[PDB]
């Protein structure tokens, strides 16, 4: 289908978009080459098929984290050290380059797109933080905030310029590019994953490598609860008006919380590690996650 | 290491008898009214970097016939190879197991079992407990490759050699341990004072009732000339099915072969032999639970000490 | 003239990886054996039981290549000292499985990092490899000069940077370094790939690194400034290093990525080799000392003996 | 030997807290209404020449309830003694076994196994791995006597004991592999820097999936005098039941119990330690397939070596 004869067996992210396309990243963390691709499924259900995609494309580089640029575009973070932004056509069959800019000394673990949609941040194992511009295709800023590898950064959903970002370095940084000094440092164990709050701009939650997650609010006092086994490697919110957070870990599970991180729904379904969910926007008790096991389950939540 | 496996793999004549080996085997339990029905279940236990494999891949298509592949191994560096391979080459007809074989619980029984754990003394790298421990799980009519394999021995004098193994005293360890265990070694300045008798011998599957592998051998070398005794010069020969051979025994040794090279057993004193006289050797293969191990003496024409009492200068780990 | 690598952690075809590198006029490659990002399991079910092959094959490359050209990394997830007891098992086997790699490979150098201050179970680990087979692979410790959490920028709004004069603080690196050896019982095995930062510390932070055992000197991209012609250029702070380094014979590794894009990846190693030539020349006495640097010998004894 | 277990037997406090315990827990196993209907199946893992035996007929009469004993024992020597008491006293009621507690495929599950498997560092006879290889054969409500047991640590100055340790180099050996391995001494002539602090804690029956003995602790010692540190004293603390334990823990001793003396685990070099500054110790559990050993190497205020890395200089046999 005008596109790669087979994907990697490390399935990395997935991703729904407005109408309901579930974009797929992958990488090959074993055998002769360690590259990754991108790939598109306008059906959900036929993931992960190569024969039945609408797009597909083979990167240069692994797969570590991607995210949707609303409809058309996908930003990649590669093993490289490039940032990569790929453009589907207007017949969304093809995935041309947009830019490829290598930047990041070392691996981009993680990367996330600004309220604007113009602007975006990444996170790199150089321990650097910069902030991108698609427009103009440079880097705005450069900041080295933190003392060891970034593992997570999550852009604030309706402001430009608040992010947050996570280290190894035991630091959960909330940032405002308006501020002199622009990095807060919120005051056990690593911070792995982030989570802003949907419908609340002043909270979220995050994920650390014990296993637990846990609640917080910006003002002050947190709450947590320990869900997993293994390290919490993210945690996404459901579309609802009251959302469910859906957490996925090392430990081979899947675990959907309410607001008071109460256990409803349990998935043992991944014999390997989980990488990514998203809520499928056209039904909403829907979840699709993806692993290292070369699956992607379609869960049914009990709303 | 790789390039250990890399040196054994350079011995073309080695495999081309293993494949040999295998076809005869196939076309014997496989007969030609059921070429396509029957798939003979072959399990290489120690597989390597895979020449087996693809040996058993070779003589299959000569002979043929259906095969059905497991490929053992415990080393896990040398299994990264061997799934490389399997991906990319074999395919599904080869199931690479990474188990050691006398742990390794099987789905299926054998019709062959596959092997090359074979030193220069044969059974220098317990060939027979690790087959012992894999015999399980072969069929009641089951074939090994190799079926047998005995060890030689045979009186030397070499000056030379034995001031080289007087040279590798080490600190912190006893004065005349390197005495009291053996080399491998190319044998080039040095004088073979008898011709090589028998020494040990092993026969799998090995169907002896509680089957012990500890022996004890005494050999009995005429000597012709004045010499002096400085080590026992040690070969082997294997039987992989039926005419079918590999040896370093210098009388019958396969040409062209260069994979194994002899072993040398030394003596702490060097000892006169007039002619006429009889060299008199004892071996024995001694084990525990945990070691694998030889010891030897000479008895004629006079007595040297016991080499190697319970293993305390050289032992072969389990 | 100068000995010199690359460092990358982003291999996505080992043999095309190293005919760029090769060109370009580097002698080695530092490289991982296991994907960085491939994290491994070795106790819960059922990521353990995880089928396929663990990493490249050794056939990619001859044996000679492995022996020569190219240098162990060890996977940055490992993290063997971490208050976590399951995340400290699992980068035990994992370090084992990698340095077991790399002894399979026949690598002649391995780098392990030294970035934080308790590396006691990381030493307690490597110390155990090396007293197991009879490998004479080296093991080169990543640390750098100045300690990443000193040389972070000043943009945090409630954590500011150590303004303070710290003698022994700023010595810190050093300590981390000294105690690892100590506890691996100075391993002639184990020695130092010292990585230079942007900002140089004070004399006496570069003076502690006198008389040990420094093998490699890693250099970032970003610590090179550009010249009016635009290229890539050092300061005279890190010009007067370089020259000290050259004296003890390091082998000079470029890491990070090309800042300078306009110009080749060659144009940094031919600005090591530019110094390698500008310098002062060895003198009759150096001369002829070239060959016995730190070679024991005993004492003549005219009298006793005849010479 | 058996003047081994005769100086074993001669602490008649160690096993009446042994009688006590098993008394105590047939009461809360076995009620008042099911005195003569229940029989509890006992199974002395490691009988020597049965006082564990003994203990658990004197526990039972007390008690007034029906036991079944087995005395597993491995060493040959000992169970001669066990079958020669067994067919003059004890009777059939006592089934000896002469086999290995993991080996040994029981006819029967227990309710009760009690061991006697610890050394002066509790941990350092591989009581861990037995009862372990031992617990397949014990029921769903089984208890274990001992049920846990503990290690403790603590920083000693003794000028005395570290030229004592010094003084048992060896020919033949590393020279300073003394200094890499434990001794049990009666300690007298030293200096305890700090208070003993826990090391290691085993807890049987283990429930914990994929059962790991492999550990390592960090510990930290507040000294409060100038000094030279020259090893660390080892004691142990173990629950036999309940309230019932055993100690050398000297805050905690069992009075007039003199079976275990304590343990001492030197360093290679002195190292002063300062009023004020904290003494940091590391210490490991290793193991593989054939050998248990400890590792330890101090941190603060100075580093020392890592001592007895990969058991080199000591192991403990499996
Ligand atoms: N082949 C298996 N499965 N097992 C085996 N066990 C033992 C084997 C035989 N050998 C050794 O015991 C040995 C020890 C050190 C070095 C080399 C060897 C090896 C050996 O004798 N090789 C001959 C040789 C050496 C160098 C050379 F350039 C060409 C040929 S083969
Ligand atoms: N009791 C089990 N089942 N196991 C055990 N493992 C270890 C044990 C403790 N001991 C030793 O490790 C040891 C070593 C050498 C000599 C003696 C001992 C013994 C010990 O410390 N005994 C004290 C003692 C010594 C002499 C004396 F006149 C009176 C009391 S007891
Ligand atoms: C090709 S050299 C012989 C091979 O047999 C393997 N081997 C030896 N003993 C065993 C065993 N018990 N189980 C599995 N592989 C083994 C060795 O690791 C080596 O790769
Ligand atoms: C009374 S001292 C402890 C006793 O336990 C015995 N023992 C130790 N380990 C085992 C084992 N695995 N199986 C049986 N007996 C054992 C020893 O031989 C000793 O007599």
């Amino acid at each position: 289908p005008n596109a790669p004869a087979c994907m990697e067996r490390q399935l990395e992210a997935a991703r729904y978009r407005s109408d309901g396309a579930l974009l797929l990243g992958a990488s090959s963390l074993s055998g002769r080459c360690w590259a990754g691709s991108l790939w598109l499924f306008k059906d959900p259900c036929a993931a992960p098929n190569e024969g039945f995609c609408s797009a597909g494309v083979q990167t240069e580089a692994g797969v570590a984290d991607l995210t949707w640029v609303g409809e058309r575009g996908i930003l990649v973070a590669s093993d490289s050290g490039a940032v990569e932004l790929w453009e589907l056509d207007e017949n969304e069959t093809l995935i041309v380059s947009k830019f490829c800019k290598y930047e990041h000394d070392d691996i981009v673990s993680t990367v996330s797109v600004l309220s604007s949609g113009t602007q975006a941040v990444s996170g790199s194992k150089d321990i650097c933080i910069k902030v991108w511009d698609l427009a103009q295709q440079v880097v705005l800023s450069s900041y080295r905030a933190h003392a060891a590898q970034v593992t997570c950064v999550a852009a604030s959903p309706h402001k430009d310029s608040v992010f947050l970002s996570c280290s190894e370095d035991n630091r959960i940084l909330l940032w405002d590019t308006r501020c002199p000094k622009p990095a807060s440092q919120i005051g056990g164990y690593l911070p792995t994953s982030l989570a802003w709050h949907p419908q609340q701009s002043e909270v979220f939650v995050f994920g650390d490598e014990n296993g637990t997650v846990s609640l917080v609010d910006t003002k002050s006092c947190v709450l947590s609860s320990a869900v997993h086994s293994q390290c919490v490697t993210g945690l996404v919110f459901s579309p609802h008006s009251v959302p469910f957070l859906a957490s996925l870990s090392e430990d081979c599970s899947l675990a959907v919380l309410d607001s008071s991180l109460s256990e409803l729904f349990r998935s043992q379904a991944h014999r390997d590690f989980v990488r990514d969910a998203t809520w499928s926007p056209l039904n909403h008790s829907l979840l699709t996650t993806v692993g290292w096991d070369h699956q992607v389950v379609h869960h049914v939540v009990p709303t | 290491e790789s390039q250990t496996y890399e040196v054994f793999e350079k011995d073309p004549i080695k495999y081309s008898q293993y494949q040999q080996a295998i076809y005869k085997c196939l076309l014997d339990r496989v007969p030609e009214e059921e070429k396509d029905t029957n798939v003979q279940v072959l399990m290489v236990l120690g597989a390597g970097r895979g020449p087996l494999v693809n040996a058993s891949l070779r003589a299959a298509k000569q002979a043929d016939r259906r095969i059905k592949l497991y490929a053992v191994e415990k080393n896990p560096n040398a299994v990264v190879t061997l799934e490389n391979w399997q991906f990319e080459e074999w395919g599904s007809q080869v199931t690479v197991v990474s188990s050691d074989m006398r742990e390794w619980v099987a789905p299926e029984k054998a019709d062959i079992i596959v092997s090359e754990l074979l030193g220069s003394f044969a059974d220098n790298e317990l060939s027979p407990e690790c087959l012992d421990g894999a015999q399980h799980f072969l069929k009641d009519d089951g074939v090994s490759i190799p079926g047998e394999y005995t060890s030689f021995l045979a009186p030397i004098s070499s000056s030379k050699l034995y001031n080289e193994v007087r040279a590798c005293r080490e600190k912190d360890r006893d004065p005349e341990a390197q005495f009291e265990m053996p080399y491998v070694v190319r044998l080039h300045n040095f004088h073979q004072l008898s011709a090589p008798q028998p020494c040990f011998t092993f026969s799998h599957p090995n169907r002896d009732p509680m089957i012990d592998n500890n022996r004890y051998c005494t050999l009995e070398f005429p000597v012709e000339v004045n010499t002096v005794l400085h080590g026992f010069a040690g070969y082997f020969e294997t039987v992989l099915y039926q005419d079918i051979t590999l040896s370093i025994r210098p009388e019958t040794h396969s040409p062209g072969m260069f994979s194994w090279f002899p072993i040398l057993f030394p003596i702490k004193q060097p000892i006169t032999v007039r002619e006429g006289q009889t060299i008199c050797v004892r071996f024995w293969r001694c084990s525990n639970s945990k070691k694998v191990w030889y010891e030897w003496a000479v008895t004629a024409p006079v007595c040297s000490a016991i080499h190697n009492p319970t293993g305390r200068s050289y032992t072969i780990g389990l | 003239r100068v000995s010199s690598g690359r460092d990358l952690n982003c291999v996505p075809e080992i043999a095309d990886t190293l005919g760029a590198v090769a060109k370009q006029g580097f002698d080695f490659l530092c490289m991982p054996v296991f994907h960085p990002r491939f994290k491994r399991e070795f106790i819960q079910e059922p990521a353990k039981n995880r089928p396929g092959p663990q990493t490249r094959s050794d056939l990619l490359l001859s044996g000679r290549d492995w022996n020569t050209l190219i240098v162990g990394k060890l996977s940055p997830w490992i993290r063997p000292d971490s208050k976590v007891e399951k995340i400290r098992r699992n980068s035990e086997a994992a370090m084992l499985q990698e340095l077991n790699f790399g002894a399979y490979l026949g690598l002649p150098a391995f780098l392990l990092p030294l970035n934080q201050e308790d590396n006691t179970n990381l030493a307690r680990v490597l110390t155990n490899h090396i007293h197991t087979g009879h490998h004479s692979s080296m093991f080169w410790m990543r640390v750098p000069l100045v300690a990443p959490e000193d040389l972070r920028d000043d943009i945090i709004e409630n954590a500011p940077t150590t303004h303070t004069e710290e003698y022994s603080g700023e010595e810190k690196t050093w300590m981390w370094w000294h105690n690892f050896r100590t506890l691996c019982d100075y391993s002639k095995r184990i020695a130092v790939a010292l990585e230079i930062g942007a900002d140089l510390p004070s004399n006496h932070v570069i003076d502690r690194w006198l008389g040990e055992p420094i093998k490699a000197a890693i250099l970032p991209t970003s610590i090179f400034l550009t010249n009016k012609k635009g290229f890539p250029v050092l300061s005279k702070m890190h010009q007067r290093l370089i020259f000290r380094l050259l004296k003890l014979e390091v082998q000079f590794i470029i890491t990070g990525t090309n800042h300078h894009s306009e110009k080749e990846f060659c144009s940094y190693l031919q600005y090591l080799e530019y110094l390698s030539q500008n310098r002062p020349p060895p003198n009759a006495y150096e001369l002829f000392a070239k060959g016995y640097e730190d070679y024991l010998q005993s004492p003549l004894q005219p009298l006793m003996d005849n010479l």
